[PDB]
């Protein structure tokens, strides 16, 4: 529980650094937007791992 | 330590009651029937342990 | 002198081994692919006096004699080999592993020794090595101008480099799994070599028949559950106390014998 | 004086070195091209007692002995060699590297060390130095009436006179690189200097086979991270309680046996 | 591990210090503002000392 | 009168002896330039009674025989001569040391002494002194009116002078190296004489030979880590108790036979 | 009546010295022109038992004797003379030095 | 480690320090076997896994070798004789000492910055204090019970 | 009981004077012909342990 | 009695520790140094692999 | 130092001492730290003399 | 150790002193040989494992 939410932690701080990256570009011609993909990290099936 | 070697070894005899006599120095000596049987001089046992 | 006093004794020895490996297991919270330990104790010898079963009487028998037990022992210490949670690390070097294999490593001397902790670094000639120099098998050479090292699930390792849209492979990295995993022999620095009761070491592709998927960029932290600790620290303390106690009522009976 | 007292004085050890990493990272949060380190931790001894895998009987043998084993040890703290961010503060003697390389400096005493800070300044007789005073290789002067310094992107190093429209030529800026860039040896002052774990110094020009490239104006900040340094501490500082609570019980155990 | 927390502090106090008198000189003729750079004082490495 | 009575009184002794040490130890976490103090403990005489190794038999050996062991007394008592960890004074007058260097002091007998200590004084005539009023040696004399101190990393020791664009010179701070730091003879007020287990004083200038650099403005705090000090301090309590315990136990046997 | 204790009963009087400068320079944050304090202390005697450097055998020499050491003793109390912030009092009677000069 | 009459003795305290003409000794002053002198320009001393001792001086970049640890293995570890100091001397029970190097030949490993502690394990000491506390308290009863059979005998 | 303690009693004695000459030059703002106070502080006794 | 090799991670067959048992162990003779010897009323010494 | 022979002299005889008795209650005549009462009446020596 | 009488005798009581003309004497006054003489201006003695 300080290793899952740790891993959740830095998970929402990876989509606000996208999400600040995509605003700091909102004046840059050529510019694509970026967005973040999260997965579940489950181990045998009780225990999971962030 | 190591220089440790044997020297010499003590000689150790088995006699009896019945087959010795006590001198007039205290020193017990082996009596005429018994020396008559078991020699002059007695052989040192290997069995006697000190 | 006193048969109660040699088994009290046992039982402060068995609960003072109990408290070291606590101690042990608490002391290694941040070592990476860690393993806690758990001692499992048996009972010593049961003195016989009367045979139970023995005719007491000639239509009669006695049911559960007389038997006199000695102390106690400690029989042997089980690691827990389970998955720990993940750290994100964020380094190209850093691999985990996700299910049940091992590196293999070979020490200085020749023979090869087991490692499931993936901190690697590369040494001055190119090859990844171990925290403690120790070179990771099969030998795996890093080229000199290396721009990035990408370490898939199933074992390749690719290095990107400069103007090449392609990436070159330099290695394979395998996993090694054995039928009896707490059988190892642990030499400390966490190495593990193989014994006769861990079976043969048996080599795998990490995603075929049983070996576990590498991460990159992961770290396997240690299992060790610590509230658990606790309350065993608190178990342990509070069986030394009685055992001492034991002991001290032994002491004081013999003091009456002793007067009288 | 009892196992678990030098277990857990190991222990202790070992979380009070994690924190001095995590407070000289959160101390050095500021300076530019800062390295963050990172401590890495692995198991003493191990007390055999009981071999694992030893034979009993002729043909039963004995899985995972008596392993009773010792607290833990520091490997050593690795630099984590990541690309901090590049900040712009528009200064024409500012200048930042965008990939792994490394710039030379040339120490008072002929050897020569390697910095990835870029603040460089002028003395008073025209060379580019370090801002401690240390001279920059190899050698780059600057005129008295120098109107602009134009550092490109390949580390050439112009600077144009007045009233003339052409740039005149100065310098020419290389970055070493290494095979292991951990291995490097820190000096202080932001400084690292060669270790035969880093293998050879390889100087080569900005852009080619693997030196990165220089951007004028530009600073690089540090790697660390502040949250995670903070979530570090928490953890940190709860492991070092629970092996000072440790501490604690293997006193009081003490205590009642003597007092017996 | 005391005296390299108090280092970063006053490190810290001193970019404060710096970012304070540029702001007090908002509007004065001929200021030029300060920026103040830092270093690690690295021992034989594997140990910080602030 | 009794064996066991004056082995148990060493070992008390001995205790006594770890405890100065760690007082000592921890009266001076406050002091510059201090080095920390461990003790080191050695066997006393062996009773030999059996020899090891005798001829038992014609063809057998007598293993290991009976060698009864005296107490236990302190061999010697070692510094940890390691780099303390500095701190910022903001005062010109303070140098610490980075490296492994010592400043030479004279003493008012004429003879030399070495400190680590950097906090230094100007007396009236303007001589550096240290905080006790001994004079550096060389006498680094100051003018009359100056207006700033610039001690550099190879101990040149500058005065800047009022309508004077150029900085004078008006010494040399240098640092003696030995052979054997841990060998020179402590006589208090944080100063160190030669001894011939010290080796000879090698004069040299900060920055060759080893010698360390000077920063002016720090100063080196002692090296004492508390934790383990403490940790200590409950081993030497408890093993002070169990030597009393011993002690006490030896005091009964004795009594029982004063009383048949 | 022990060598430990006197030791350590010289540290806290050591530390209680620092804590009433640290108290001294709290309260006197208020005043004009205060310089403030700091103790500096230095390693008091050294009890010989085994001279270190004492010739052992013929030609051996014996390494770091046993130097058993007593408690701590404060040698000085220095002031810090630097330049303190200027306030601007707009009194034509208050007057501030700017470098290392003394009234008299 | 070599001692002052020239015969040599071994010991497992590593506790060691450098002399004034370099040299490693042991905290008793005696030089230990074989010879590694360390330069005045030494910046850090290391020892390795094997043994090997690597000095580290200013300016190089490479560390120089100055010396092997060599660990002298024994058959029978018990039978050696105890001098004293921490030093135990070879016997007739402790024959063949096997100069070796560290990890090699069954022998041990080097740990640097670590020191064996003592194995004395201190419950088992306190029982058996215990034990034979009341033990010579059961022998001095016998004692007194003999001797008040022999004031009964020879009273008559 | 410690000198620490009577030092800082006295320096939060001083502290709260100047308080007070705050709180009354607030409270006299719409005065007519009001002059505003301020305190000046020095050091108090310097006790030589050994003589400088 | 097996012994463990550098770098065999198998061990070595040393010896058997074979155990003598008597049928009336208590008419051994004592003969001091903690040494019983076999006595007409304590004949036929059978050696034995412990456990059987 | 008496002669224990003709031409030797006996070095540190045998003293055999009593206890221990108190000489002396000394004061230490120093200057306390001083504390404000805000009153009108109560005063304070800073150097070393007396009131009489 | 020299007796008066100038035969010498042997001691194992290594509990020595010093007399007024420097020299090591035992706890009676004898006087050891060899004759050794420690000065005055001494500011420690070590005697050494190999008598030195």
């Amino acid at each position: 529980s300080f290793s899952q939410a740790v891993s959740g932690l830095n998970a929402a701080a990876t989509n606000l650094d996208v999400i600040g990256n995509n605003i700091a570009n909102s004046a840059t011609y050529g510019f694509k937007s970026g967005t973040a993909s999260f997965a579940d990290m489950f181990a045998g099936s009780k225990v999971g791992l962030g | 330590p190591n220089t440790v070697a044997p020297v010499g070894r003590l000689k150790l005899v088995k006699a009896e009651g019945n087959e010795v006599q006590r001198s007039d120095d205290g020193l017990f000596r082996l009596t005429a029937e018994a020396q008559a049987e078991r020699g002059a001089v007695l052989a040192a046992d290997p069995s006697i342990r000190i | 002198m006193i048969s109660s006093l040699w088994i009290a004794k046992t039982g402060l020895d068995a609960q003072q081994t109990n408290m070291d490996v606590i101690a042990n297991n608490l002391a290694n919270v941040s070592t990476n692919g860690f393993k806690r330990q758990r001692a499992v104790f048996e009972d010593l010898l049961y003195q016989t006096i009367r045979q139970p079963g023995a005719q007491s009487s000639e239509q009669t028998t006695l049911p559960s004699g007389l038997q006199i037990g000695t102390g106690v022992r400690p029989v042997a210490t089980e690691r827990l080999h389970s998955q720990g949670n993940l750290s994100q690390t964020n380094n190209s070097k850093d691999v985990a592993i996700k299910g049940q294999g091992f590196f293999q490593v070979m020490l200085p001397d020749g023979t090869s020794a087991y490692t499931r902790d993936g901190s690697f670094q590369v040494d001055q000639n190119g090859q990844l090595v171990t925290a403690g120099g120790f070179q990771v098998q099969p030998a795996i050479t890093i080229p000199a101008n290396a721009l990035s090292i990408t370490i898939g699930r199933d074992g390749v390792v690719s290095v990107t480099q400069q103007g090449q849209a392609a990436p070159v492979q330099v290695g394979q990295l395998n996993l090694t799994t054995f039928m009896n995993d707490t059988g190892l022999e642990s030499i400390g620095e966490n190495l593990y070599i193989e014994t006769q009761s861990s079976g043969a070491p048996n080599e795998s592709t990490p995603g075929l028949n049983g070996a576990g998927l590498l991460y990159q960029g992961y770290v396997e932290t240690s299992n060790v559950n610590v509230a658990e600790e606790l309350v065993n620290m608190i178990q342990v303390q509070r069986a030394y106390e009685i055992n001492s106690k034991a002991v001290s009522t032994t002491d004081q009976m013999l003091q009456k014998l002793t007067q009288l």
